[PDB]
């Protein structure tokens, strides 16, 4: 079917909802947090990348302070299709094929408002034979989600 | 740094995949020749290609393998889900294993569009996800080619090997799916 | 994929669409019938266990009704994926091996209006180690479908 | 999973989302296109039979004009992407109607509402078939009836 | 030209499955004992439901028509598909082969729960276009023909899809139920 | 009893899974040694943990079973299913069968990894209602039991289900993770 695994939330948050990557889980970042109306989009929508591997990181978080084993592969094997949408990856593998800018699962981007503090649902920064794209690539894309932040709140 | 309707700034986060160690295993690149999966801070598997053989004899004793209960069996759980997600693979010769002791090490021989090594290669590429089109030379086209003739695949200790492509268990997770998608009758 | 079964319904009903289960469906209880807004949910939502029961009971009426045969377990192993989410009942396996109150598909609550009659879609009542847990452990979770219950029921308005 | 092909747009197209069947993708017919407003429905529900082979015809097309064709048309890609396309159970589905002698989906005919003045379309609703003979009019009037209401619906939303 | 509401008007449109031969295999039939499955232009296979048998032999030697890789890739990855596809297959001996020269050739030896039915099931699942004409089931886990053989063999594409179009569902619909239904070896 | 908001009472519903006994198996426990699957009214299918064993030869002759079609169909599916679902069975010898006469008959002698972890983990799954008053495992991939032996049975419809309600929850789930985790022959 599809994903059910649904993100737990931690005790020391302001509204039931929101989730944060640590600076273990960023690469040369410290931590980030994420706000429950861009995260509600990770129940709602099948088709974001960055919303896998949000289910990704709190199975593996979730697993670590639950249970003792590295064979825990076995887990996870039985897991799989409740937090990533198997036919997601297929789609960045079928893109790769057709010389199409694929995303990779690695750098993601997101607009952040100045003021507010207020950010979109992180969208996956493309990448085609070895580079990142431009910002002038996928501008069109950002104005989109910019028009989609407006409208979000407004609301 | 970079502003849209005045308000909303451009920002970017890279997610580091070395901590889902303990939980899923991990595909990445050292260099054309070397690719590699991790599973968990010790064990690993180590996928080369080479025009040097590793393995002469062309028999593969998995009954006596599984028997003698001595390989790791996260390590044999991959392997089992590289050579089931194949396609068409129809020349078992080119399969030759050993396993004595629970050293897992697998050769497959290449050298036997529509032949043995594309539908290896095409499971190769998709197992290394980042950092597998540097060892392909292929492109865009199906067919996938290649001058090395072995893909030798050897168990290994964990090292700081992921240097040109991030660890990543997307790989992985996308072949068990595909696992047994397309195999012939036996 | 995911389910694409919907729910026949019955010849003799007010509403198109309305689920019913009979008293041989329920234990120790009569018949009880759901409104078309509540179960208009289950063609919505992946998530709702209650839901991926109420297609396995309709599967089942409608296999006995259209067909004759016990070895038909060859047809329920076509139609398991077009019925129920595989995902949903490996999610409360899931919780059962991380001592997380799961649902065992037995218990549902529901809320129930004192005049009107309209229901809540029912909601799968948890369990922790062979017990159901108490109102008191889910409390919030009752307010929170009282609080949609008051946004749909304004809507019709 | 569930499918994530997302529908490839044209060059010329006016607004950006609709999608066009060109007069050999359809029998006896000329080309046919379909607003953004009816294909939009295509990535939300996850029942609709038209939907399953647009996607299938437009992977069809983005296969054929993006990969150098092979030698002797080899299946493989097919195989990897089916369930990125369609709904393996949405045709499971027709398979189990069809067992029940219930009218089913063979995946050919469709029918849709067409606005006379302002041409916009509602999104093709499969005609079913039972005994090798497609139903009536007749014998689906009511579903024809729920869809101008839907249509009348979507159009008021606009204003 | 029957109108809707006052301003609705009923119109249909019908595909043509056939420009997706390039990239899918494509099942249609001619009449009720030849069915066809169609990989491109060129290439294809006849799935025939005759009283007359094609081999006498009872064995099967898929190891050396493996080895010898001499048959189109494609048409075998559909005998395979086909095979795994059956449910409750307990009797190998109906399942006789012959594989010389890549020309691939099998049958199904046919005599509720017997392996005929198995096999019927998976053809009617195959053939989705039109395979009710050879059944003459009807509806109800129990098919039964008055066909003895099933026999499939390669052969070469023409203008056979007379009774039913072709059509991609019959076979992307076996892909999923594959191996869901094999018993223990 | 207890209404929110004033005028929304908290109801109750609890259904009977035994009315889907034609269509789907039902899985369920009698005690902590004796769990039970069944199938329509008639014919079922006993899984027992017990020290005592029940086959001492270490054979499983399935191709004999198969070819003297005897057996239940329906049975066979789902010790099929059971078989295929253990991940990471590597020991052969610990399965022994019997199937003389159609009366299937399958003994799994147990003993983090071993082929009692795999096989107790297929269990645990397939009696999803009350398998852990025989695990005593709790919450922690390995499993560990007392019991020496898994002993799989074929027996009559009896009032068995008494300590957990028939569900077939626990054999719906084992239908997608069926050979997801094998290893090469
Ligand atoms: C997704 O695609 C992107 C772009 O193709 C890809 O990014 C690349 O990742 C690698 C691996 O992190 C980067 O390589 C690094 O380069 C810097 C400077 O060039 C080096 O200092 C790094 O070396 C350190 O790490 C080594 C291994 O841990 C150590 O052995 C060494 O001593 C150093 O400590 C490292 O080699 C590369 O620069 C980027 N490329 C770009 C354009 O940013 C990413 O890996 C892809 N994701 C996945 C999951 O495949
Ligand atoms: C979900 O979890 C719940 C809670 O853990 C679980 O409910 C339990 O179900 C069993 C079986 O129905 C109940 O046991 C009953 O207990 C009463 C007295 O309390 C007995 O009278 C019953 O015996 C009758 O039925 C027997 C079997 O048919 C007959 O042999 C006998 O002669 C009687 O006629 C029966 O033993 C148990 O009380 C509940 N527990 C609670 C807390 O309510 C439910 O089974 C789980 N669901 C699934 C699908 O596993
Ligand atoms: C879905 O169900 C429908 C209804 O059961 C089914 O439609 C049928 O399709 C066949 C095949 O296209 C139609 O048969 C045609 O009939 C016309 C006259 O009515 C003939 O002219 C055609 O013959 C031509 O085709 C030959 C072979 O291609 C050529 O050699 C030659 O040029 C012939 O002139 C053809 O036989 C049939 O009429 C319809 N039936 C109805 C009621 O419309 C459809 O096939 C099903 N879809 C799938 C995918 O199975
Ligand atoms: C494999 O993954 C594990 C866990 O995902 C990694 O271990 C984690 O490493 C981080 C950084 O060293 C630890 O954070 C530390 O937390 C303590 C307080 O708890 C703090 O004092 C330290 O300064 C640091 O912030 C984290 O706890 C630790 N988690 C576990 C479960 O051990 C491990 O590094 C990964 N190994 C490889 C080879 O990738
Ligand atoms: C296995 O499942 C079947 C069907 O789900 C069960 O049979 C059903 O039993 C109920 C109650 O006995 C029957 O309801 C009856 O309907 C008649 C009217 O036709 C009425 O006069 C009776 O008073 C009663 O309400 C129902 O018809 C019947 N259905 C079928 C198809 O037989 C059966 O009990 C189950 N068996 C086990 C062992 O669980
Ligand atoms: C299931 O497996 C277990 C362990 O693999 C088997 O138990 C073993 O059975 C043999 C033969 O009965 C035992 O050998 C005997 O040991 C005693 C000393 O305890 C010795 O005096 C005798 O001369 C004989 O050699 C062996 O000890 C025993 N091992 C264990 C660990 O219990 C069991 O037989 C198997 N059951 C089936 C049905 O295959
Ligand atoms: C959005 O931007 C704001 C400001 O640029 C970020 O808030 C900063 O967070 C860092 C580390 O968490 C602090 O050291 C700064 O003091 C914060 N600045 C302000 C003005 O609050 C915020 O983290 C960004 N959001 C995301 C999701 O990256
Ligand atoms: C990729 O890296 C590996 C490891 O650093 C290189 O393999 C070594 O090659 C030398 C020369 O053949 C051997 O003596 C070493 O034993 C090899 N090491 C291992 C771990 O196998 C390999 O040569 C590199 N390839 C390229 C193209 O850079
Ligand atoms: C796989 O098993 C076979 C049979 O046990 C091994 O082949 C034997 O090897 C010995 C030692 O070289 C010879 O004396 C025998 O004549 C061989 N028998 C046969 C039938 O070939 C083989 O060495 C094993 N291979 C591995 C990798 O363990
Ligand atoms: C591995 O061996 C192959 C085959 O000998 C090498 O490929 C040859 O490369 C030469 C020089 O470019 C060409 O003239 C030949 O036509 C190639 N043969 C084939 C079959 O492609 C390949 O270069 C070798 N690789 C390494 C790393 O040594
Ligand atoms: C919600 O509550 C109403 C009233 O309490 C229930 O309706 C009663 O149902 C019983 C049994 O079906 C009848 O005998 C009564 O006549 C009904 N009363 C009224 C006022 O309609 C209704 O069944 C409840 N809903 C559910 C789903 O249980
Ligand atoms: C197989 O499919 C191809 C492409 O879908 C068909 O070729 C097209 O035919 C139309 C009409 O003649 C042309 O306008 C297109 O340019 C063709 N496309 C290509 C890529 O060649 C072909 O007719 C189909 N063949 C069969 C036997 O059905
Ligand atoms: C269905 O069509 C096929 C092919 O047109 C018919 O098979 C032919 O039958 C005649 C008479 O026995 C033979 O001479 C031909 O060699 C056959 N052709 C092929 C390709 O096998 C078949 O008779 C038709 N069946 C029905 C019931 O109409
Ligand atoms: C193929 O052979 C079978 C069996 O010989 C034929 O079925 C028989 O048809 C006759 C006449 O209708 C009946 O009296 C028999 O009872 C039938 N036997 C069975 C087992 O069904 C069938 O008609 C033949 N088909 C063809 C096309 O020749
Ligand atoms: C669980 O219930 C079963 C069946 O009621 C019990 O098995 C019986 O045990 C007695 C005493 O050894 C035997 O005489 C009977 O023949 C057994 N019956 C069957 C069907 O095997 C079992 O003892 C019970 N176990 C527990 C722990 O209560
Ligand atoms: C079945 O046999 C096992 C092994 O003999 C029993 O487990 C033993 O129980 C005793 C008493 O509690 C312990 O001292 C041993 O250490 C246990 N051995 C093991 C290997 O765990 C078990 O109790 C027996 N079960 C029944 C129902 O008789
Ligand atoms: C691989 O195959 C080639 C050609 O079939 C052969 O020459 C070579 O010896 C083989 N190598 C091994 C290690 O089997
Ligand atoms: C593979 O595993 C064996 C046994 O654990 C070990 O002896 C051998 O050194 C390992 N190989 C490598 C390259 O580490
Ligand atoms: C709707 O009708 C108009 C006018 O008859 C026509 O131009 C248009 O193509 C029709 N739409 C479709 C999808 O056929
Ligand atoms: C098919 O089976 C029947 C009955 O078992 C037998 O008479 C006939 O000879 C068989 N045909 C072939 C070709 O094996
Ligand atoms: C089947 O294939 C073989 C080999 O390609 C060929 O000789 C034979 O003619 C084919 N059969 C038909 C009926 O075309
Ligand atoms: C198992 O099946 C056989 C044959 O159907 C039967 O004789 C035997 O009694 C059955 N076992 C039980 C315990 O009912």
């Amino acid at each position: 079917g599809t994903f059910t695994w649904t993100l737990s939330d931690s005790e020391g948050k302001d509204t039931p909802g929101g989730y944060c990557l640590t600076r273990w889980m960023l690469i040369e970042a410290e931590l980030k947090c994420f706000g429950n109306t861009a995260v509600a989009k990770c129940n709602e929508k099948h088709d974001e990348e960055f919303c896998d591997m949000l289910r990704l990181f709190d199975f593996n978080k979730q697993a670590i302070q639950r249970l003792k084993a590295q064979t825990s592969i076995q887990l996870i094997n039985k897991a799989v299709n409740a937090l990533i949408n198997d036919q997601l990856i297929m789609k960045n593998h079928l893109r790769d094929i057709m010389c199409i800018p694929y995303c990779n699962y690695s750098k993601y981007w997101y607009l952040n408002h100045t003021t507010t503090g207020r950010t979109s649902l992180p969208k996956c920064w493309l990448v085609s034979n070895g580079s990142y794209l431009n910002e002038t690539h996928f501008s069109d894309d950002i104005e989109q989600q910019a028009d989609n932040m407006i409208t979000e709140m407004l609301q | 740094t970079s502003l849209y309707k005045g308000v909303y700034e451009l920002q970017t986060l890279e997610l580091n995949m070395e901590t889902l160690n303990m939980t899923m295993p991990l595909s990445c690149t050292k260099n054309n020749s070397h690719h590699y999966i991790m599973v968990g801070n010790e064990t690993g598997l180590e996928l080369t290609l080479t025009n040097t053989s590793i393995i002469n004899h062309k028999f593969c004793n998995l009954s006596d393998a599984h028997k003698k209960n001595l390989y790791d069996h996260a390590l044999m759980s991959i392997i089992s889900t590289f050579h089931l997600s194949i396609p068409n693979f129809n020349q078992y010769e080119a399969m030759s294993c050993d396993f004595n002791g629970g050293k897992i090490s697998v050769q497959y021989n290449l050298s036997h569009c529509g032949t043995v090594a594309n539908g290896v290669l095409q499971t190769f590429m998709r197992m290394a996800w980042g950092g597998s089109y540097i060892a392909l030379d292929s492109g865009c086209g199906d067919c996938i080619m290649t001058s090395y003739q072995y893909l030798i695949i050897q168990n290994t200790t964990w090292e700081d090997h992921c240097q040109f492509s991030r660890p990543s268990p997307i790989g992985y997770l996308g072949l068990l799916s595909q696992r047994t998608r397309d195999i012939y009758i036996s």
